């Protein structure tokens, strides 16, 4: 609580609230606040960056608006908005006591809400969309008005055992559709069963034709990561991009541009395409050529108990910024194990071959482990009659839930809540 | 307003 | 036919965008080149590799687009699939912004190298079957220029065509040169 | 809402409480209430037997003490008491706003609970246990609230658990489950779902009576041996005395060893259970050596097997009627995943693929046989066992539900969480 | 003191 | 030695229920029941089957319960098993309640009758290993609680054959002596 000097003196017209950091109240001020009216210090950006889009289980932010940490906040009242702003904030930057009346304020409006943005010395910016774009560091979709979202349009190709869909519930975001091409029918089956029938599969990706795409309704997101077996370099029988299912990426990059808004159409639009960072170079190069972009790699073991490197390719807000560990994550093996069982390592590896002690034998991880490893919701795959074999393959070739997570959820401003 | 209290991190 | 007809003294000169074979000759052969030897109108790429959308947009605009497999035995550095998706990628790169009604074409050819899943493949990309044009006793085409069915010929099933590929010996091909002719409905005739 | 114009009359010292059924006003007077002073007709005798041992999720009772009705009801304060009764019974046996007064008193006392035996026109018997106990046909009588404690529980051949699940889903206290098993599988189910609490031992023939003795007091002995030897229908059966057929009498050994001696009124409660499909001197041996005749209970009342199986033992009111809860699933539908359909409506274990799926003919998914034998779903999915081996272990165990209504009124007995 | 509904009956 | 000697005269003849085989006369040999035809202080049962609590409680108290199997080949309406099952069964029947000093003498006896398997449940369920008393002059097992019982080499393969070759039993009247500590003697 170190600032209340510098913004009283703010008030007392001698000290530029822009001089100052909002924040933390650092003399060092090097950017503008991207939200609001003051300067920003660089230890404040960093912060900024890995808390910003964080979202607790309540579908609101995990920390203040503003500072990105704070004690203890008020949720905002308007529909589909997920904001917080400490108390602690609010009686300085707006007036003291003004906190206890938003909490007595039984039908209460956030700052980025209300429609004027005059609320004490702290005012609301008019281009902030923009600074908030070149913050998190070219066609770039301002942040829809919270009473405008409406429920995302999905597109969800080689969707497997339906992570995405699994992630944008985990987050609230309200989903209009969740079209998904799969073959093997043990993924549908994990898809069906676990979302209650409301996925619309189709099903091989090379059946989606572009009327299809366009009688499938316009889309807000399409995503996916095609088979990696033909990609992936430490496999001495691979066909590479343009052989076996390799080729089955240049399926994604054909849907995604019959899915793609035109020019002058400027409604937000979000793509994500991943695969192995184990691939040829040539590969690697070409689907960036083809998507037009560089891939962001991302290794669960930031925060899950995986080894897992990936790349990323996509226009997904902020998906360059730092990875956070919330502490619902599961790193170590251990914290992933049934009871009297040991990790032998810290992290599994999958892109000793018995990762577990139990009673001095050397055991492999069950399929309700891996499913800890991986992020998912523990017997998120028990469903049907399929194999140990089969339920192990569908969890290997998945997505990282907890690295998912973190690149769906500056979605949420740009979509509807629950 | 609602109000809730924030789960501290590091 | 989706082109309104432009009147004759208000057209252009063609220009054309020539991937891995080069139409040079047989387009300046019709008339639709200027047999003035500039490099001008026509560009003739290799290794697209490297090309990216800006690229394209800088080699000015293309109202022809042309792609085609190299043919049978010699020069296959690449897989006869990257032949088509690397066309194909370049080809959206070329395409006129909507809405802008200019005239626009583009044809890929394949000299009878494409396998059965490649040319599924080609077909589904393209969004049509090939047209395939034979010679008397062999080649595929793919294209929104109209009336490539102006006149038929035989019906040579596929098996024709691989015994015909099977030969391979001794080791092309301007068969398909009057098929750019309803151009001259929207470009400028030379000579 | 018959009764309100007889209770003036007897208030008015016009008509004997004694004379009326306090629970709904019948004059058809057959029986005493056993828990209050009243008459008691005999639909409602019916009613307070499916009805009084019922408790919702909340571990307090699904219906009125009184009445085994009531549209709104006050739960009981006092620890460990489970009681409720509705606003309706209070505002005419006790007084007027007796009932809403209650409702403001936050700490509130039941009458069964409450200090005095009067309440009002309400008021309770001193010989109600004797009474609970007849009408429900060595008997322990019900402990006060205050005084309960965990129950301590010997389980042999204890399969995948069963009885902890259900008396944890009952919200009783639990001190120690010591518990016999040889299946590894089995053994493991049991301490991922219950997070270690159970104390295994092995073999139950290496449990002595020095053993039951150090292993402290137990309040309740259960189990079901094998069936093998036992079904008439396995051609290969060994019978009573052979083969498995025997464990039962380790069962029989136990229960004596971890059994009071005469002269020790602690409340101490067993049960055997197993097939009703067995010889018939096979039936009359178990009979003769726990001293006394199986109720049968089929599973398909309250869920969506046929099961049928007996069980011995003393536990109040296990021959009472079975009731079913909205909680269970009746029908295989209900027990179905999504696209699946059911051809028959019960699974029958003691065509051969009970389900159509996409025109095939497909078997039942482990998550749906746990789905019909009343287990939480996903309970056997817990090691790298296989869909065999899974399979197995459901089909040996008892009928959650079934086991619920057995163990049910245990809680006026023991402590509460 | 506490008050809840009971569930309709079969 | 579990329980106080009784002074003579004070003594009283024993009460005695006989399970499978019949001890009759060797405890009539011995003293224990008087020559005198009395039913008086022995009962004899055999098909236990039916019998209930009840019974074993009006057929007096007894102050020995005696129960073996039936010697090999003949006699086997049951499975071997069943005779130890039934005899412990009717053995709680007969046990004194607590906490009565009295003396209560129990002796179960297989003649050779029980496997491996068999011998492993009756030791188990009567809570001890059996005494082998043997056959001499070129070349059965005893449970009791009656005390110098384990008062002669015998490996389980000498018994093994001794079984297996008899086609083709009082060694035991002499362990119910110690019993004249408490019970009446009679000639
Ligand atoms: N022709 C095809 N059309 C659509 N999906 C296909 C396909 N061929 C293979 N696939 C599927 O593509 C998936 C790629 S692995 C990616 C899995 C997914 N991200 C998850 O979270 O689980 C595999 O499940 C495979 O079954
Ligand atoms: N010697 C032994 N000691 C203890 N349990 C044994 C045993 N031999 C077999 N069993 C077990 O006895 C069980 C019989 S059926 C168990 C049913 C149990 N109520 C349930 O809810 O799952 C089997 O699990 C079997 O493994
Ligand atoms: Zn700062
Ligand atoms: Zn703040
Ligand atoms: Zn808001
Ligand atoms: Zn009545
Ligand atoms: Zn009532
Ligand atoms: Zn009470």
């Amino acid at each position: 609580e170190f600032r209340e000097r510098l913004v009283y003196e703010v008030r007392q017209k001698c000290r530029n609230i822009e001089d100052i950091c909002i924040s933390c109240g650092s003399l060092n001020v090097t950017l503008e606040h991207p939200l609001f009216v003051g300067g920003m210090c660089q230890n404040c950006k960093n912060c900024f960056l890995e808390c910003a889009y964080q979202y607790d289980d309540d579908g609101y932010q995990s920390y203040c608006t503003i500072c990105c940490g704070g004690r203890e906040v008020l949720m905002c009242g308007n529909n589909n908005c997920c904001r917080c702003f400490c108390v602690e904030c609010v009686d300085l930057l707006v007036g003291p006591g003004a906190a206890q009346a938003a909490i007595k304020e039984d039908p209460w409006n956030c700052y980025m809400c209300g429609h004027k943005g005059t609320y004490g010395l702290l005012r609301r910016r008019e281009d902030w969309p923009s600074r908030l774009q070149m913050f998190f560091a070219p066609k770039v979709y301002p942040p829809v008005p919270a009473e405008k979202r409406k429920p995302i349009r999905v597109l969800s190709l080689f969707d497997g055992i339906a992570t995405g869909l699994l992630v944008l519930k985990d987050l609230g975001i309200q989903v209009d559709r969740y079209i998904a091409s799969e073959v093997c029918e043990d993924s549908i089956t994990v898809g069906m069963v676990r979302h209650q029938g409301k996925i619309m599969y189709v099903g091989d990706v090379r059946s989606v034709t572009q009327k299809h795409i366009q009688e499938w309704g316009p889309f807000d997101l399409v995503i996916g990561g095609s088979p990696c077996n033909d990609l992936s370099i430490v496999n001495p029988a691979r066909k590479g991009l343009y052989e076996g299912t390799g080729r089955l990426f240049f399926e994604f990059y054909r849907l995604l541009h019959d899915a793609r808004p035109k020019e002058g159409d400027d409604r937000p639009f979000f793509w994500l395409f991943e695969n192995v960072v184990a691939m040829g170079v040539s590969d690697k190069r070409d689907i960036s050529r083809f998507l037009e972009s560089n891939p962001v790699m991302i290794d669960a073991k930031e925060v899950s108990a995986a080894h897992r490197a990936r790349y990323f390719w996509g226009n997904l807000p902020g998906m360059n910024r730092p990875l956070a560990s919330t502490v619902n994550d599961k790193l170590e093996l251990q914290e992933c194990l049934e009871h009297g069982r040991i990790a032998k390592f810290s992290k599994v590896r999958t892109i000793q071959h018995f990762p577990v002690f139990m009673n001095e034998k050397e055991d492999i991880l069950w399929c309700t482990e891996m499913e800890r490893v991986f992020g998912f919701p523990v017997h998120y795959t028990d469903v049907s009659n399929m194999s140990r074999l089969a339920r192990q393959r569908l969890l290997g070739r998945s997505w990282s839930v907890p690295v998912i997570r973190h690149l769906f959820a500056p979605l949420k401003e740009y979509f509807a809540c629950v | 307003a609602r109000t809730k209290q924030t789960a501290r991190k590091s | 036919f989706m082109f309104e007809t432009v009147p004759v003294w208000r057209r252009q000169p063609v220009r054309v965008l020539s991937l891995f074979e080069d139409i040079k000759k047989e387009l300046t052969s019709l008339g639709f080149l200027e047999s003035g030897s500039d490099p001008g109108q026509l560009k003739h790429v290799v290794d697209v590799t490297d090309t990216v959308r800006k690229d394209v947009e800088e080699w000015g605009p293309f109202d022809l687009v042309y792609g085609a497999t190299p043919p049978l035995g010699h020069t296959c550095d690449r897989p006869p699939s990257w032949y088509l998706f690397q066309f194909h990628r370049l080809l959206q790169y070329a395409r006129p912004k909507p809405g802008s009604p200019r005239p626009f074409f583009w044809m890929f050819v394949d000299n009878l190298v494409l396998n059965k899943e490649d040319l599924d493949v080609a077909s589904r990309f393209l969004e049509m079957e090939p047209v395939t044009i034979p010679d008397v006793h062999a080649v595929r085409v793919w294209s929104n220029i109209p009336a490539i069915r102006s006149r038929h010929w035989a019906l040579v099933s596929e098996e024709e065509l691989s015994l015909l590929a099977q030969n391979k010996q001794s080791s092309p091909t301007k068969l398909v040169k009057n098929c750019f002719l309803p151009l001259r409905e929207y470009f400028k005739y030379f000579s």
